[PDB]
RNA sequence: ACCUUACCUGGCCUUGACAUGCUGAGAACUUUCCAGAGAUGGAUUGGUGCCUUCGGGAACUCAGACACAGGUGCUGCAUGGCUGUCGUCAGCUCGUGUCGUGAGAUGUUGGGUUAAGUCCCGUAACGAGCGCAACCCUUGUCCUUAGUUACCAGCACCUCGGGUGGGCACUCUAAGGAGACUGCCGGUGACAAACCGGAGGAAGGUGGGGAUGACGUCAAGUCAUCAUGGCCCUUACGGCCAGGGCUACACACGUGCUACAAUGGUCGGUACAAAGGGUUGCCAAGCCGCGAGGUGGAGCUAAUCCCAUAAAACCGAUCGUAGUCCGGAUCGCAGUCUGCAACUCGACUGCGUGAAGUCGGAAUCGCUAGUAAUCGUGAAUCAGAAUGUCACGGUGAAUACGUU
């Protein structure tokens, strides 16, 4: 917006956790307003992650999502004849909306029998990185010294 | 809405409503199931009898001032395009603009 | 369809030319207007010319049309072909 | 034991029809209890004012009809059946019940 | 003794009663539990409770008309903010903090003519 | 644009409805039948008297009429032989018994339907229509009338090509809501067309 | 569906379905029949009327005659009225003065600032009008009055239903008021307008939404809602009646509904809405039907009775990703209901059959917070017919660094 008078709302309502970053998943992960769907999917696929994961759960997350994050972002540029690329630091509060979003729109593409457990298959996946998210955050990475000449 | 429309509709109005009771009657017995089917049968031969311009189907309703066959309020009972001129200059009582 | 509280539906007129014809065998179509009259088996043989439209379509009734009505054997739109 | 329903178009009328019959009733003797507001029936038309086609040009209009309710306790002078022509004067419809 | 509150959120209006007590909670003469069936609900009304530490110290009996369940649920916490700072009343400025008592104005927005939805426009072909 | 009927924008607020009365499901069509056949009635035979305002109230099964003209004399002549049989008529139509009370309202060029009247009247008798605007809104500003607008539209004179005219003077402010603007509109026939006049008044404001 | 209806086929009328003006006969009404697809034509018991200057007269039906009546016939490029659009964008003008030979220009340019030609300062301009803002409606806090049909904190009874006695506590309903005004504090600011923060406050910077549409433009739309200048037909381009079509079908386009599934489809019981309509009406209880429905008759002119059981949501069980316990088109058979009449051409119900569809190319759309998305409910028109229009609530996000 021109004005840039435009406030952002906070929202804060874990419900068991008290954590920050498990609403705003949560938010990600709701469709269509389906916020108890949402709720018990998450959470089942957090139970599947304790059983097999033998830390607690949420700091298993925190990695995961470190390991998704990209640090740097490609974004077009047209220099008025030509289609260039240009790579730039993504900011701070972006990485966090990036991880979410790739890694809620790559657990959806697994294909087993719910999508409680593909949550978990691509937490545990990114917890180290050989998930398809990281795959797709490593290519964007790459992009960036693939132009890195224009930069700036 | 030429006028021997207008005249048309009104004789039906008189029409239909010049019966009135010989059409309750009989479909009331019609519609009575101890009546025997000599008396369903009687009754579709009379309810044949009388000119088919006599139900309130074909009875279309109108605008009082123009006969508008569209656009038809019965809490009134003007038409689409005499409602709001009435209106403007308050000759409905307690017709105002909403908004909420 | 019509409810089983009402067995026939018949223009009145055409029961009553219906009726005196069977005093003699078929020798004449019956020229009729109504296509909403159904058809007992109490016609059958005699043929019946339908307004259409434009014309008395004549068709022969048989026993095997008690359940189907006047108009279903007249059609009112020609469609001979696009092309 | 008798009750008062007043109907009215706006309320600028039935609230002077209910103060005028408070009054009245209080000074002839009569015992009052509170005037009783009921929720007011809105009715809604929505109308066409092109006289062609534009269906998004619409105009929305409202009628309102005020509801009053009064009781009067301990009746002692029907004075109230010799006012109607002053109580009830051009758009309030006043009922009495349980004479 | 005890004292009382109301509650508004999206059309929905409770009434609420605070009495000496453990905090045996009754939702129109039910467990809470009961009627808050697999939700946030219970912990969003304890939010105000929990946050002055007083869960334990007193008793309730509420009552809920209109609205759905989140509804009932905000309208829930904000009467019982405005009772319980009817009780301390030097509490004010951490509810405040908080942002408790400040009740919640939103509402569902009217349809408008030429509209699907409050905001929804059709498609508009230029051709 | 378009601008919104100032008379119907606001009703309620400064205005009031022209027939004042209560009736349920069954003879609330009739009744506006009634009112509007009776006005109608009334404007068409009442033409040469000067009648603006007709008020409607319905007491119970009666009626009331009150008729706001600047020329009383002519209905209500030698000592009423006039009225009588307007009320015998009206009862004819109006099945419940009628009442009438003729209203005198002084300063007539503060009244918009007469303004509009007579500039119809005028442009009829084959006048220029700018004569006709420029003598009405005089006549209105030397009392009172805070401001006028007077609009002809139509066919003037005899060209062949439809054209609109106004003049103003003072302010009109038809945004405010406030302002009792009193708004009327008519209709010359002549022998090109019809010709179309509308009168804006404003009176003052109106405070608390 | 008939009507609507303005079109076609066929049948039937000529001062006419309707208005006024002349003459004659007489009531309307009720006549229970016949022929006719029907307009229509022919019998048909009954009454000869009201008021009387008792002479007569009004009203109603029919017959004749002209002046007529009639037209949804053409001209929106002859018009009125009404409406769209640029655009709810911030502009558009005038008086007096001054400058120029004049068309014209200043006011209305400039530095800031604002959502705004909003405001401040300057300044050959000084002032004003239509616009902007405000007055109107609604939503969010509190107060006063009000307590039935609405409410139930306390007291008691209770058959444990505010059910009962009872109360004016509360919610609520509807009238009148208070409150929000950059008001107070800090900084910036030409020590101005204003901006960026803070406290308090339910609400803070026009709090949220609505109504409100300047001068004019598009010879924009409408002669078919209406009115109207012309032109046109008068045995017809005017009227009446039966059927048919507007729902046709090698194709193309716009706007929608349902899906292609597992954040799903089925099964069991389960909790919470708002708004509204109903005496030519709603239509309960009970009983009979798997079923749409039928008998039945209660209560209600309605905060009192009915429509009327919200749904998504939650818990448990099952299906296991398969064109399938998905998806429902199509079709066959048998039914319910309104309607004179469901073939052309209605809506639903029962059994069975079960398609395309594996998320969609170029291209293109809507949306900034109770918003999008998703779930259900109601009203108008209406005998019947809504995936459309208008309206109401349930759950409820993501994103905005920036103006190339
Ligand atoms: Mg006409
Ligand atoms: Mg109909
Ligand atoms: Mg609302
Ligand atoms: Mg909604
Ligand atoms: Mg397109
Ligand atoms: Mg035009
Ligand atoms: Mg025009
Ligand atoms: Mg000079
Ligand atoms: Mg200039
Ligand atoms: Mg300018
Ligand atoms: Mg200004
Ligand atoms: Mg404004
Ligand atoms: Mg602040
Ligand atoms: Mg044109
Ligand atoms: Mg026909
Ligand atoms: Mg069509
Ligand atoms: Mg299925």
């Amino acid at each position: 917006p021109r004005r840039r008078v435009a406030a952002k709302r906070e929202v804060l309502a874990d419900p068991k956790y008290g954590s920050q970053i498990l609403a705003k998943f949560m938010n990600h992960v709701m469709e269509s307003g389906k916020k108890a769907v949402a709720e018990r999917i998450v959470y089942g696929a957090l139970d599947k992650v304790k059983e097999r994961g033998k830390a607690d759960p949420l700091e298993t997350f925190e990695k995961a999502l470190d390991a998704i994050a990209p640090l740097v972002e490609v974004k077009s540029r047209r220099v008025g004849g030509a289609t260039y690329q240009v790579p730039v630091e993504v900011r701070p509060s972006r990485r966090n909306a990036l991880a979410m979003r790739w890694l809620v729109d790559f657990a959806r593409k697994r294909g087993e029998k719910s999508m409680a457990l593909r949550l978990a298959g691509e937490l545990l996946d990114a917890a180290e990185g050989k998930g398809a998210a990281v795959k797709k955050r490593e290519d964007v990475h790459r992009m960036a010294e693939a132009n890195k000449a224009f930069s700036h | 809405a030429k006028e021997s429309m207008k005249n048309r509709e009104l004789k039906r109005q008189l029409t239909v409503a010049k019966y009135a009771k010989k059409r309750a009657e009989l479909k009331a017995i019609i519609a009575n199931p101890n009546s025997s089917a000599e008396e369903r049968w009687n009754a579709q031969v009379a309810l044949q009898k009388q000119p088919r311009d006599a139900s309130a189907s074909r009875l279309r309703n109108r605008c009082r001032l123009t006969g508008r066959p569209h656009g038809f309020y019965r809490k009134f009972g003007l038409s689409r395009n005499k409602l709001r001129e009435a209106a403007m200059r308050g000759d409905v009582p307690g017709l105002v603009k909403a908004s909420w | 369809p019509r409810s089983l509280k009402k067995g026939p539906f018949i223009d009145l007129h055409l029961l009553k030319k219906v009726e005196v014809a069977v005093e003699k065998n078929d020798r004449k179509p019956i020229k009729t207007w109504s296509r909403r009259s159904m058809i007992l088996p109490h016609m059958v043989g005699l043929t019946i010319a339908v307004h259409n439209g434009r014309q008395h379509v004549p068709v022969l009734v048989n026993e095997d049309m008690v359940g189907h009505k006047l108009g279903e054997f007249a059609a009112t739109r020609t469609y001979r072909g696009h092309a | 034991q008798i009750r008062i329903r007043l109907k009215a178009f706006d309320h600028r009328l039935i609230d002077q029809s209910t103060q005028e019959i408070v009054e009245t009733a209080k000074r002839t003797g009569a015992q009052v209890r509170g005037p009783i507001p009921l929720p007011t029936r809105k009715e809604r038309f929505t109308v066409l004012i092109s006289p062609h086609v534009n269906k998004d040009a619409r105009d929305q209009y409202e009628i309102r009809t005020h509801k009053r309710v009064l009781d009067i306790v301990q009746p002692t002078d029907k004075t109230v059946d010799a006012l109607m022509k002053l109580d009830l004067a051009a758009g309030v419809e006043v009922q009495i019940s349980l004479g | 003794t005890q004292n009382y509150g109301t509650g508004r959120r999206k059309t929905a209006t409770a009434r609420v009663f605070l009495r000496p007590g453990t905090g045996k909670i009754s939702i129109n003469n039910r467990g809470l539990d009961q009627f808050f069936g697999r939700e946030t609900a219970r912990m969003v009304v304890r939010q105000p409770l929990e946050l002055t530490e007083t869960v334990e110290k007193f008793d309730i009996f509420v009552t809920v008309v209109g609205g759905g369940v989140s509804g009932q649920a905000g309208a829930i916490r904000h009467g019982i903010t405005r009772a319980l700072i009817e009780y301390d009343e030097t509490l004010r400025s951490s509810l405040r903090k908080a942002g408790y008592v400040t009740r919640d104005a939103r509402e569902v927005e009217r349809k408008k003519v030429g509209l699907r939805k409050a905001r929804k426009r059709p498609q508009y072909s230029k051709r | 644009g378009q601008k919104v009927h100032p008379n119907g924008i606001r009703l309620g607020i400064v205005k009031e409805h022209t027939s004042v009365w209560y009736a349920d499901r069954k003879n609330y069509a009739d009744y506006l039948f009634a009112d509007l056949k009776v006005r109608e009635y009334l404007q068409d035979k009442l033409k040469s008297a000067s009648v603006s305002r007709i008020d409607i109230h319905r007491p119970a099964q009666t009626a009331r009429i009150t008729i706001h003209t600047a020329r009383p004399g002519i209905v209500i002549g030698k000592k009423g032989e006039d009225v009588e049989k307007l009320r015998q008529d009206l009862t004819k139509q109006m099945g419940v018994p009628v009442h009438i009370n003729i209203e005198e309202i002084r300063k007539p060029e503060l009244d918009a339907m007469l303004v509009a009247q007579s500039v119809a009247q005028q442009l009829e008798r084959r006048v220029m229509f700018r004569r006709a605007m420029k003598r009405a809104v005089q006549n209105a500003m030397r009392i009172g009338a805070k401001g006028i607008k007077i609009q002809v539209s139509g066919r003037l004179g005899g060209a062949e090509i439809a054209r609109t005219e106004w003049y103003r003077e003072g302010r009109v402010p038809l945004h405010t809501l406030r302002a009792d603007i009193d708004y009327a509109t008519y209709e010359a026939h002549t022998t090109y067309g019809v010709i179309g006049v509308k009168v804006w008044i404003f009176k003052g404001e109106v405070i608390g």
